[PDB]
């Protein structure tokens, strides 16, 4: 209770040791808590970032033949304001805790059609064509854009979609969502835990191993015009089921969000 | 040969998508990868250890520094020195001038995410001190009193558990605070949350989400010799204890935050990182 | 995975058996490590029926 | 390898629902607990006696 | 739960088994008591494969 | 090390036969590479070219009573140019270290219809009739175009479609996408890895057994309007499982694409 | 009789299609022959061989040229003859006036269309000359040294890995280049590729995708009688070890080429062509 | 009810067995009878398991 | 054909068995009879099951 | 390809078996062969049931 070295190793700590209670009675437990009010047992961050949440903020394909890019394993620097509106999942929230990971990924994204701001919107009705550039070759490097977000829109080169890389083609009209996973296909076993300020990775940060080198797209079987005719987007994402975060480390500042 | 199917017509409901929200299951996603079996293998040793750390209990039981308190050798017998709200909620502002940004713990980053908390909460104090200071203090945990303003009269120390330390050459004192409550469950709510409060008494809801109050008092006046500082900085940290659980997990209420605070600290980060990263200066 | 998909099936449910009184069950010293039964990836083997699909065949 | 498939056609019925009506069954709830198996516990005691008061006798 | 999800499958139906003839058949005296057969949930167990999945494997 | 005769038969390396390492040590492997970074193992072309890839190209039907003709087991001479913009397969890529090959071959469409030009695309929503042609006889001759691509359009002369030929009709409404394969079908075990430098193969080619015998058309049942009512569609490929690449040969010389 | 519904009501989600972009699994295909079973069958023998040649180690351990240099009578001790970045991806350009086209290997065809690359290297070298020519190479591996542009002084020649030869009557040395790397792999990239530079300085960045060079230096001049050509032409083979692996399949960066180089190679390949399939002369 | 749904998945036809040639079978003189082996219902029954579920466990 | 829908679900292909070497097999003096193992249908039975079901129970 | 499709729903994945510790699996000496266990394609035999289905029966 009291002495010149009363203080326990964080190690130790780790593995359960605690002082003697002010109550002098030991420490117990059981399930009763869970199982007559909760109704599960909620144990590990594991179980919770494998929940879906909302990725990117307002995609449109508003310009002719124009695609979605998506950078599906990075995570952007904290907000610097007092009026944050992006989007939280519960895996960039907790990723703030760790300073390593590993682990495929899943996204998934709906859609509709939409012909001008305020209109009615409809399922998109058509194929979607999906592909995944990993080889840090000529392809690769001509999608990298730097201040592009890691859910952005463009008019994909050629030499990119006529090469025939990993390709799944989803049908909405009868999958409803589309469900793609991404794997590690990492230069190693374990990434650091890094965080982009700005937008997306470049090719140096790939060559370092601070992110596995991904790129996915994904194409709409349709005519786009600026004019009348625009696609309506929503992505979201989660990590797979292979997936690790380890070290732990100590914790940031916090702030309240933009509420109105 | 090809007959014409007369058996089973079996039900179906079609998924747009299976198990979103929950942790376990099953995912409909198409892979990727040239294997529709692609999965790496985990094993111990991966990052340095053969623990599991995304375990709650090794997170929650990491020892975080707090607060701190000043005993002075003029502070008379039964002068409150600290009281600490008895939750895992530590999420407190910056500092009295900026109150819209955040300090917290590992057990507050935790509990800003959850609707329910469970379990016992450990206490630790380090007497920043010499060994020629003397005094006694009586340090205690008080069910269901919060303070003057919301809680009636005050409590009766006779009826309080108790532990009286007598304070010349040791420096730490250490225990563990049980949970203690009429329900199963308490709930994660910050007690100065503006919806506590019920008639113009801030925080008159708190005994929701609050057990209580640790608190220390002075029992004999600190003494000190005349050439040491005549005043003991106390430093209070605060961890998990191993049956510290949560049950409705949400969104997150507060967020990480990476802007400034003062002027001043942006001179002494800008000082440190220069110190960090340069090849020269900066 | 592949054993989890399977014991999804028998049983219609993540559940792998029948329960217990939540009263009597305590798993407060349990300590979890990075190997175990779901560690091991089922693709990874060298039996000849694993190896021929493995090149294609 | 990735053979063609050769084996049985079934034949289904789509529901918009199932049992909606019925006491008994099943139902296709998606679960907006974090887990697919959340259900609570029950037993005597819980309000003081060991006797079903739903029982319309 | 799990154990009324599993039964469904193997008898394609609620009905457990064979039926009897309702003329010499009496539940006059039976009285339900909260805690039964289906009273304790499934995901209440410590045994190895449970606890895996519990902490996400 | 060093010798007259240090140089190792072409044969013998195929069998693992290699020189000691300037290490000395034992050349030696497990499969912590791909199970700790990969979640995979990749280990041959038989893996690879199983992996579907777009197949033909800019294909439509704008005339009246049009359809689509596709020869499934064409390969195309490679570009002569600095700006190819072909499609390219795992499948063709692979293709060129190889004299024979044999097996079934799988093809796989999505359509859309249109009213001009830069408007909107909606899912064809009506049934496909697919035909397969392959005997040396009447029909097949009439269907024979040498000057062709692989994935062309025409107007099926008369007997052809109501001869009664192998015939599948696929509900795009309910099935998603169109798939559908073709055996091998051939005079012998294996067939010369020809190229066709333009277009498609003749009847001599046929006869000569440098390609199995057969033609696969596409028709809607839809009515097709050059003025204001067309079909856009798009075809992917891969071998079937029971297809194989025999006899290695040495390697082509190569070319960038056009990028941009 | 026709009873009524009473069972399970499954959950399914449909697909368009399944696993289109993987190698195993299942193929949703309608088949247009006959048999819905259709399948032909494989066995030893078909082409020739009982091995199965589309595995690619019988693919990459294919010993292919590569590159030549001399070795002349006039070369002082220490000169470097001829130095090879250690990594499968063997592809450059046709000569030094066409850089557009391009020439390669079965281990570079390869590489030209993968992620990752592991394993070791052979190299082959075969020394056209005499048995009247006499003089000692040195022959090294130099791990994560590449030129003098990018890397840092010299190698120390006391502290590299090497062979000595005493080349009189012998004309082949021959051996093999082991992984060597911080990672488990290494990534598969065009030496020369422009996205390697890093501050003005051409490739800066290949150190995250080749591992070093092979050397060979003149230890002892060579001589040679006065009636014997005084230089010696090198041919350099190289080709996959029994370990060489690659592991992220995606689409080829570079791809078959069938036009034209130069007028004059144009004129050859037309006189072997007409020497190759004339019934006459043409 | 019940008992058809099941032969009806595990011979995936309501046919019960194999078939007999037609020349030597007659059933001229067979005169069914309203009590069966389809005759009761399986919801008729006291089991444990049955009357849990009757109750709505 | 109930006893084909049978065989397709269990092997779900039509096949039955495992492959033999085609180098060695020859069916040139096989002579296939109208009277098979698939000519007699199912439906023919007198056994009790059939005959209720026969009748519409 | 029959046995494959059939193992594929007894495992509900293509993984034959249970995993292996990767460090110490090593297949650099393995050299696959034309002939294999999937090498024989399930339709070439002739028990009496296919050929009866080869007739069209």
């Amino acid at each position: 209770v009291m002495g010149e070295d009363q203080q326990i190793p964080r190690n130790e700590a780790q593995h359960g040791v605690h002082p003697i209670s002010i109550d002098t009675h030991r420490i117990s437990n059981n399930w009763s808590p869970q199982a007559m009010c909760i109704g599960e047992k909620v144990v590990s961050i594991r179980q919770l970032i494998k929940r879906f949440g909302i990725f990117g903020d307002a995609n449109t394909l508003q310009a002719d033949g124009s695609s979605f890019v998506v950078a599906p394993f990075t995570v952007t620097s904290p907000t610097k304001t007092l009026t944050s509106t992006r989007n939280y999942t519960q895996f960039d929230y907790y990723y703030y805790l760790y300073a390593f990971w590993r682990g495929s990924m899943r996204i998934k994204m709906v859609a509709e059609t939409q012909d001008g701001t305020g209109t009615p919107r409809k399922k998109t009705n058509f194929t979607w064509f999906v592909r995944m550039f990993n080889s840090l070759q000529d392809s690769f490097n001509s999608l990298i854009s730097t201040s592009s977000s890691a859910v952005t829109t463009t008019v994909l080169p050629s030499g990119t979609i006529n090469m025939g890389p990993s390709t799944q083609v989803i049908d909405p009209t009868v999958e409803g969502l589309i469900e793609v996973e991404v794997p590690y296909y990492n230069i190693s076993h374990i990434t650091p835990a890094v965080t982009i300020d700005d937008g997306t990775p470049s090719m140096e940060d790939y060559l370092k191993g601070h992110s596995p080198p991904c790129l996915l797209t994904f194409s709409p079987r349709d005519s786009i015009s600026a004019t009348n005719h625009i696609i309506t987007a929503s992505f979201m994402r989660a990590l797979g089921d292979d997936f690790s975060f380890m070290y732990l480390l100590g914790v940031p500042p916090l702030v309240n969000v933009a509420r109105a | 040969s090809k007959p014409t199917v007369q058996g089973k017509i079996g039900e179906c409901k079609l998924r747009g998508q299976g198990r979103m929200a929950n942790f376990d299951g099953m995912d409909m996603s198409h892979k990727m990868a040239l294997s529709s079996t692609n999965e790496i293998e985990t094993n111990e040793g991966l990052a340095g250890t053969s623990l599991d750390v995304m375990d709650l209990s090794r997170v929650l039981s990491i020892p975080n520094y707090w607060d701190r308190f000043t005993w002075k050798t003029s502070d008379v017998i039964n002068t409150v020195l600290w009281d600490n709200y008895v939750s895992p909620f530590k999420v407190k502002p910056y500092s009295a001038t900026i109150t819209d940004r955040f300090r917290c713990t590992h057990m507050g980053k935790v509990a800003n995410a959850f609707t329910y908390w469970r379990g016992s909460m450990v206490y630790t104090f380090k007497f920043v001190k010499t060994q020629y200071h003397s005094g006694r203090l009586r340090i205690s945990f008080i069910p269901y009193y919060y303070n003057t303003t919301i809680s009636t009269g005050t409590p009766d120390v006779s009826r309080t558990q108790k532990i009286v330390v007598d304070l010349r050459t040791s420096t730490a004192v250490s225990f563990t605070v049980p949970y203690i409550g009429s329900r199963p469950w308490l709930y994660c709510i910050r007690p100065e949350s503006s919806w506590l409060s019920k008639d113009n008494t801030d925080g008159a809801l708190m005994y929701n989400c609050v057990s209580g109050i640790v608190r220390v008092e002075v029992l004999n006046q600190l003494v000190a010799a005349q050439n040491v500082f005549s005043e003991i900085d106390v430093i209070c940290e605060v961890n998990g204890g191993p049956d510290l659980e949560f049950a409705g997990p949400t969104c997150p209420r507060y967020v990480p935050y990476a802007g400034d605070f003062t002027l001043a600290d942006t001179r002494k980060i800008e000082a440190e990182r220069t110190q960090e990263y340069s090849n020269n200066e900066d | 995975a592949a054993s989890e998909l399977k014991q999804l099936e028998t049983n219609n449910s993540p559940s792998t058996a029948l329960g217990q009184i939540s009263e009597g069950l305590t798993t407060l010293s349990h300590i979890p490590v990075l190997g175990n039964i779901f560690s091991t990836p089922a693709w990874i083997s060298a039996k000849a029926a694993d190896l021929a699909k493995l090149f294609g065949f």
